Parts: structure tokens; sequence; C-alpha cells
RNA sequence: GGCUCAGGACAACGGUUGCACCCCCCGCGGCGGUCCUAGCCGGACACCGCUGGCAACCCGGCGCCAAGACGUGCGCGCAAGGGCGGGCGCCCGGGCGAGCAGCGUGACGCAGCGACGGCCCGCCCGGGCUUCCGGGGCAUCACCCGGUCGGCGCGGUCGCGGCGCGCCGAGGGCCCGACGCCUGGCGGAGAAUCAGGGUUCGACUCCGGAGAGCGGGCCUGCGAGACGGCCCGCACAUCCAAGGACGGCAGCAGGCGCGGAACUUGCCCAAUGCGCGGCGCGCGAGGCAGCGACGGGGAGCGCGCGAGCGAGGCGGGCCCACAGCCCCCGCCGCGGAGCCGAGGGCAAGCUGGUGCCAGCAGCCGCGGUAAUUCCAGCUCGGCGAGCGUCGCGCG
């Protein structure tokens, strides 16, 4: 086929939408652009003019993803490490060699991932609902059938204080007993030499 | 050449004094690391299943151990493969049975029931005196127990009495001629005798000669000579006072029991 | 890859021995660090994960080290100027490569800062009045990541002086 | 853990030493002083919602959230390494047979632990190398080696070491058999045979070694030069909606080829054990069953003048994870011998055919009109649910 599945996502409001393109002359300006490259929407006169877009990724005709730093218009193979994009590991330290499409944009693409950073005054079909709420104590403190709520974390109740105090006391008494044992052993051996590391300070 | 440590144990390759049956199964329990090594120990399950007969299978022994019904030196142990060794304390409070693990004349592990007056301690053999971190003197024992700041008068191959409740020394027995000993390895395991000579060969093993009370004399190397008190034993010993009978006498005993 | 196994060598009689197993990781080796005197620039040291999880560090570039004057018991931290002699090869000297046993020149400022007047070993005082002092390296860079040493004196000082004087 | 024996012949391997040249997870016992917001710190991803490419395999972009995860870090000076600190012929404690450890002091360096405290030490199992002895055949293989032998210095290694590099000198091994070549060469504990002394074998149950199509390389991890882990070349092989993707049964069953020769594509974790765990899960390890004249052991096809007894059939127990089988209790009741040979070695003889033909015969030999030996009937002999034929080993 000869098209491009342009997917648009709005991060300020959490809304995304998709559409189709049936030409290249229109996208010639899009050609030769890399990721994180500003692309004005005036190319699309259908309520996208004057809006600044950012290219974030896409999939070539065969489906191979796009990698940032290759700097190429065709796909290539490299040895992918752990934690890298476009690779799911199975063993802890395993690698894999697989193909990926180049970062530079070209006609061979079939899907384009773009984001909106700055637009004009006109509003477009493309509020952010929050399916979850902060769970850490610091987060919530900064910010403000059945009843289901998240369990709070990082809260220091009574028993945490008792545990910490007990641990501190245990360590202190351990050190005190060791000091006493060293003192009594040193008091002994009055008739022999000794060689231990003297505590400094 | 195996790439790592071994975890299994074939039944035929197991120690002889365990007395495992040839056709019981392909495998045998593999004791885990602990106070005693593989060749001078015995797994707990063997005692709990093939000796006292309190359990008929692995699962029963595991359940019993999880319920914490067995104490080893006052500390409950939940491992079915925990290694038990010489001069241990084996008390089961729920049935008021307390035993001490020792060697019989035939050279096998045995349980000697004991009293409460002497069940709160154990005897340990000191094998090493070394300086640890900061130059602090230390000592180690045959049961993998390290003590700090010991008395200078204690030397190697001595015997130490440590209280189980706390783990502190109370008295020690010097290694010398005329002290009752017990043999813990070799062809003479389980015998009791008194040291008569100590012959040291430079750069090689030291040989110890002891005489049995009846008058018999035998030799063994110092690596498996265990002092168990002065003149008289400090702890209880099996009914026979470490006297190994001859084949003819043993056959007479067998016929009498038949 | 690199190995120190003896299975690839000949026997004492000169015969060739057969290869009866593949390569093992017990007997591996690694490329030399080739620590370089400094003379995107700075001290660089790398860490190596050795057998058993132990950590070994090889220095690739360094410029300073601790040097001790044993006779007077004076130890300071000094800057290494350049290598002047090596008993293994002249190529190491030309490249200014640091290894154990190298003879180097260190700055005299830390040692002339004091005791330039005290009546000590005369042969060292004359060096102190100058700008550089002959020294030797005692540590192993490539294993510990340091280049420490001591100030020469006695017969060895005369030996090295005679060695590097006619040049 | 399981499979197999290709490779490899002062090697592997067996017994006997050592590390004062070494590393070590779990577990057990100790130990626990850390220089310069602590009513408790910071940011992310996974799953998931929205949106999409691609034949499949695979993944993309945006978006709020957790930690016994990651990062930073409150804390009584402490990691590695480095300089100095004993003698006057030898011998007569922390510790040794053995100047080995630890410590003090002068300089460097701030490693590890710490948002529910463990860095470190000892033991243990295991590994790495190492001393002495043993360790196939061919002399139509008699001279061989040139990092090959030793010394000095550095590097690398967990660590010693020609292990590697530079310089120096020349050496090392051999008829007490070097070097070279060959092996239908894994080794031992052991197996076959049998007066005693010995000969042959040793794929396979236990131990040790090596390998996962051939040859190499590597990440993770205490531990792998791992292959039911990844990368490359070579040789094979599979899907393709032709642009692409993808595999390693010398694991259990099963299939092809090969050969003289070798079993079910079954049930179960109930027993023995391993892994992770509190009242259990998983395991083609292992167990049960099926085929099975490799082979070993025990009974029988009658006794006596009437009875009795099996095999077998039908039910009930016991056993079994469930089913069998054995064994026990009731009713009814199939008794079936073959393979070799009859001249000698070697125990066992009468008729009819054929006529040096057909055939027998390990050897001697028979057969050309009685054939004691061929082909048949009768009779007889040996072993017997087994007998005979072919090859190998011992005798
Ligand atoms: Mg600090
Ligand atoms: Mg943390
Ligand atoms: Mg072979
Ligand atoms: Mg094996
Ligand atoms: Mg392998
Ligand atoms: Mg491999
Ligand atoms: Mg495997
Ligand atoms: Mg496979």
């Amino acid at each position: 086929g000869s098209f491009c599945k342009v997917n648009i996502s709005n991060p300020v409001t959490g809304a995304n939408k998709s559409l189709m393109i049936e030409d290249f002359r229109k996208s010639q300006t899009i050609h030769g652009l890399r990721m994180a490259s500003e692309f004005d929407g005036a190319a699309l006169g259908e309520e996208y003019a004057g809006c600044t877009f950012r290219i974030t990724g896409g999939n070539d005709a065969q489906g191979f993803p796009m990698y940032q730093g290759v700097l190429k218009s065709q796909r290539a193979r490299l040895l992918l490490r752990q934690g890298a994009k476009c690779y799911l590991h199975r063993r802890n330290g395993e690698r894999k060699r697989k193909s990926i499409r180049g970062c530079i944009v070209g006609p061979d693409l079939h899907a384009l991932s773009v984001v909106l950073v700055d637009a004009g005054d006109k509003t477009l079909p493309g509020v952010v609902p929050k399916r979850l709420v902060p769970k850490r104590a610091s987060k919530i403190r900064r910010l403000f059938k059945k009843l289901k709520y998240p369990k709070v974390q990082r809260v220091v109740t009574d028993e945490k204080y008792a545990r910490k105090q007990r641990v501190i006391a245990e360590k202190k008494e351990i050190m005190r007993k060791s000091l006493q044992q060293l003192e009594e052993y040193k008091a002994l051996l009055s008739r022999m030499g000794k060689q231990h590391n003297i505590r400094i300070y | 050449m195996a790439r790592g440590v071994r975890k299994h144990l074939k039944r035929l390759n197991a120690p002889k004094h365990w007395l495992l049956d040839k056709m019981g199964g392909i495998w045998a329990p593999r004791p885990t690391n602990g106070p005693h090594g593989l060749r001078e120990c015995i797994p707990l399950i063997l005692i709990l299943r093939n000796r006292l007969h309190y359990a008929n299978t692995y699962a029963e022994t595991s359940m019993i151990l999880q319920d914490k019904n067995v104490l080893i030196d006052g500390k409950p142990r939940t491992d079915p493969t925990f290694p038990v060794g010489f001069m241990d304390v084996f008390e089961i409070p729920k049935v008021h049975k307390t035993f001490r693990v020792l060697y019989d004349v035939k050279g096998r592990f045995t349980l000697v029931p004991i009293q409460s007056n002497e069940a709160g301690f154990k005897l340990c053999r000191v094998q090493k005196i070394f300086l640890g971190d900061k130059g602090m003197p230390y000592l180690s024992t045959h049961d993998a127990r390290t003590i700090r700041f010991p008395h200078p008068d204690i030397k190697t191959n001595d015997t130490i009495k440590i209280n189980l409740k706390t783990g502190k020394i109370d008295e020690w027995y010097k290694f010398d001629i005329g002290k009752i000993v017990m043999v813990t390895g070799g062809r003479n395991c389980g015998r009791i005798g008194t040291i008569q000579a100590i012959d040291k060969h430079m750069g090689s093993y030291t040989m110890i000669r002891m005489k049995d009370t009846e008058g018999t004399e035998f030799l063994t190397r110092l690596c498996n000579v265990f002092v168990i008190g002065n003149d008289s034993p400090a702890v209880a010993i099996p009914t026979t006072k470490g006297i190994r009978p001859d084949i003819i006498k043993n056959r007479e005993l067998r016929l009498r029991s038949i | 890859g690199i190995t120190h196994d003896k299975m690839y060598k000949r026997s004492k009689t000169g015969a060739v021995q057969g290869k009866w197993h593949k390569k093992r990781k017990y007997n591996l080796g690694r490329q030399p660090a080739n620590t370089k005197l400094i003379v995107n620039e700075g001290q660089k040291i790398s860490t190596i994960r050795c057998r058993g999880g132990n950590i070994k560090r090889r220095a690739l570039r360094l410029s300073h080290g601790s040097f001790a004057w044993g006779s007077a018991d004076i130890s300071h931290k000094a800057r290494i100027l350049q290598v002047v002699y090596n008993s293994t090869s002249n190529e190491l000297v030309r490249t200014n490569t640091l290894v154990k046993g190298c003879v180097v020149q260190i700055d005299s400022a830390p040692f002339k800062s004091a005791l330039s007047n005290d009546t000590l070993d005369k042969e060292i005082l004359d060096q102190i009045r100058g700008d550089h002092i002959l020294a030797r390296i005692s540590s192993r860079p490539g294993q510990v990541g340091t280049a420490d040493g001591y100030i020469l004196e006695g017969p060895e000082l005369l030996f090295y002086q005679k060695k590097l004087a006619p040049k």
C-alpha cells in the first residue's frame, strides 16, 4: 500500500486520535525529518494549520520500529542489549540481533507517531481523567457496592518508631558489651603481651 | 567435570555406618551444611524415621519438624536434613525423652538417654587457635563454633565444656597422658581408653597409643582422639564401657539372643 | 579466548600433546592495561569483575603518587614528571608507560618545602635543591590502580646514575 | 538430574602428598564503633486505558500508580595496596617442622553497609592446580625438540608457572626404547574361564572424565567458555500474503536409514529424592503397568484299584494413586513334548527304495545291487520346556 497511519496524541489533556493520508506530495515536507523534529501542521489544512507537532516514532511497511540514533532511511540490524527499546528479554543477560527501521523519515513508512506541543487558538476534537490517585504519603501530602481506596505508603505510625528505637538500643548495648569484654580481657593478661587495634579518637 | 556443587546423593555411595538398605530406593538424603560434615554426621530424618519409628515417610517427618517438636542444643530445627553429630543433645519435650548422640563399639551413632543435671551442656574439641580481625584471639571447635577472648591456658586438642543456655566456657580438660579418651574415627571408633604414649613425627601425623581397661592396646592418629574427662568420664556412656568383643564372643551373644 | 593453560605446550621431551577438551573459563586472560603517564583529560581508572564477584581495578591514566624517603622518614604526595629508565625495554620508556620497577622523576617541591637545610643524606639534598628527584615504583598498576614508591639511595642510586649519566 | 563414548595414549584415570601460590552460594557460629527531610527522601518502568503497524515472528506512541526494585543517603575512622620496625656460628609465644601472622608509625585513597542494618571472619561441601608410583601396540619408526631447556624483569591470572612478552645463555629427551605412526582406544571398581600359576574383556548400574551437527566467541551469575542460554562461518532443514522469520532428540515415547541384531507415540507423583515453600505444588528423575524363549529359579503332563488333584471359568476379600498379578474363601471343572542322533570318536539296529546318480559327512569316511552312514517306516538313545546351527573368548 501507499499511505501513512498518522496517530495524534495530546499529552496536556490525554486525548489521542488517528487518520489516514493518501499522498506523498503533501508529506514531502515531512520527508527528511528525524525524531523530536518540529513539523508544522499547515501541511494538513484540515484544522491543523499553525500547530507545532513533534515526531516521536512510527512503523515501516513491514512493521519494523524506528530507532533514534542510527541516522538512516532504511532498516538495519544491531545487537540489542537489556533495557533497550524494541526488544523483550527472556534470560537475565541475553542479547538479540534484529532489524529496525532508520530514524530518518521517508516514503517507506506506514505509521507515524506524533505529539502536539504548541497549537493555535482553534480547538480540535483531538480534560485528563485520572484512573488512579497518588499512593505515597509525600505525594498526597503535596497534592491535597464497595468503597475501594489505595493503601497509603511511607506513613510512619507507632510501631515503626518502636522498631527503630529498639534497633538503636540493641546496637548500643551490643557495642557496650563488646567494650566491657575488651576491657576485662585487657585487665587480664597482666603478665603477657597483647596486640589489638587501638581505637582512634 | 561438574560445573557446580552437587546436590544429590546415590544410595550406594552413602556412608556405610548409616545402615541404609540397598533396595530402599535409588536416592538417599543429602545433608545440608552445618556444624558437622557429610562423613561425620547423620541426617535428622534417619533418626526420626528409621530409628525411633515415630514417622513412616518424609512428609510426616517434615510436619513434625515444622511443628517444632525437636530441639537440638535448645534451638528448634525445622530442616529434615540437618546434620547431627557426636556429643550432641537430642531432647523431645513432648515425650520427655532426652538423648545424647555418641558412638557404639561397632562404630555407629547411638542415642544415650541422659538426665537433666547434665543435659544443659556439651563437650567440644578445639582444633584451631587463630587471630581474627584486629588481632583478637579466637578458637574453633569440631562443631563449627567460634569463641572470642578465651583463656590463654587453653591450647589445641583440648576439651571444652560450654553451657548451652548461654554458650560460655566453664572448665577445660588438658590433653595429656593418663586422661580417659574416646575414639571418634577409623577402625577403633567407639572404644574408650587411656593415653599412654605420644609420639610425634616431624612433618607428618602424630600417633597416640592408649590402653583399654581390660588390658588391650591399640593405636590411632591424633586427629580423632577425643578427651571426655579426667580419669573418669565427664558424661554418660553406653552400657558397655567401650569394650569391643571378638567375633567368637559376638557369635555367642547372637546365639544366646536367638 | 586468551588462556594460560598448559595443554597447548609441548612436553619436556619436545613432543606435541593432544587436545582433549575445549577451552575453560578458569584459565582465561585479559589484555594489558598499559597505564600511561598523563604528563577530556584526567585520571581514569576502570573496574573489573573477577572470579567470585571480587573487584579489580586497572589504571589507564594517572599523574600523582605517594613517595617515601625511608632514611629520614619523610613521605609526601608528589607529581610524576616522566620515566627515565626501565630494565625491560626502551620502548616502554619512550612511551612513558608506568609499571612496577620503573624509574621516574618526581617534583621536588613537597620535599624542598621542608628539611632542605637539615643535615641528612647529602646525595638527596642536592637533588632537592634542583627540580626533580629520582624514584622507583613499588606498586602494581593494572591490579590496584595506584603508582606508589620510594626515593632511591645507597648502591642502587649509584647504579642507576651511572646507567643514565652518559646518555 | 538425565543421555552417549566421538575425541584424547608420560594425557584422562587409580592410590599417595600439598597450597607458607588459591576461589567458594546455601547452611551453622560469631562479629557488628563508618571522617568531611530520618515521625521516614526522589524519579521511573512493568501490568493496564487510548491509539497503531505486520502473512506470521514481533513490537511502536501518549497516559496517572507500588516496592524487601533503582538512586541519593543520617552514622563513635575504616576497604585494597605502599615505606620503615629481630639476629652476629646454629639450636634450646597467636602459631609452626619451618620469620609465619598480627600490630605500631609515616604517607595515599574514601571502597563496602545504612528509608524495617550487614559489610567482615571461621567451619562445611565443591572446585583449581600440584608431589611419588602405575598407566596399549609397531624398530620394514634410531635419533628427536628450537618457547624447545634454564636465568633475569614485567604483564596477566583467584593463584604458582615459558602462561605471554623483551634480554641472556645454551640446553633438554633417548635401546631401562625417545620421536613418529596405528588403534573396530574412555579409565577404574570389576566380568568370563578354572588344580596352582594364569589368559581375554571391561558401551552399560557406583566413581571420575569429555560432548551436545563441525569450528569458534560471549553475557548473566558465587558458580557455565552453558547449548531444552545468545552471536558468527560451514553443512543440512522449515513457513512465506516473497519483503521477511526460524531449528538443533548422544532426554522420554515414536519415525526413516543401516545392520545379523534390539520394546508402548501408556498411567502417576502414592513410595526414594530434588527445587520452592507452613498444613502443598512440580518433576518422561523415579514408580506402576504393557511387549519380552537375552537369561536365571521353582512345579507338571499321575498314583493305584478309588479317591484325589491341578490348569481353566464365575463371584467375594486382600493389595493397588486407579487397575492388575501373587495369596485366601466358595461353586463348576481339558492333563497337552519337542529337538538332535543310532559305523568310530560317542550312549543308542530290521524292512523298502536309489545305484560314485541324488545325497551324507566338524575328522576318519559312505554311496558303482544286503548301502549298519543317502531317502522313508518300525524300534531304540541323550537332554528336556527346552533342543539344535553360526561367530567370538577361556579351557
Ligand atoms: Mg559522611
Ligand atoms: Mg534502597
Ligand atoms: Mg574412539
Ligand atoms: Mg558418570
Ligand atoms: Mg558440557
Ligand atoms: Mg556451548
Ligand atoms: Mg542442560
Ligand atoms: Mg535437543
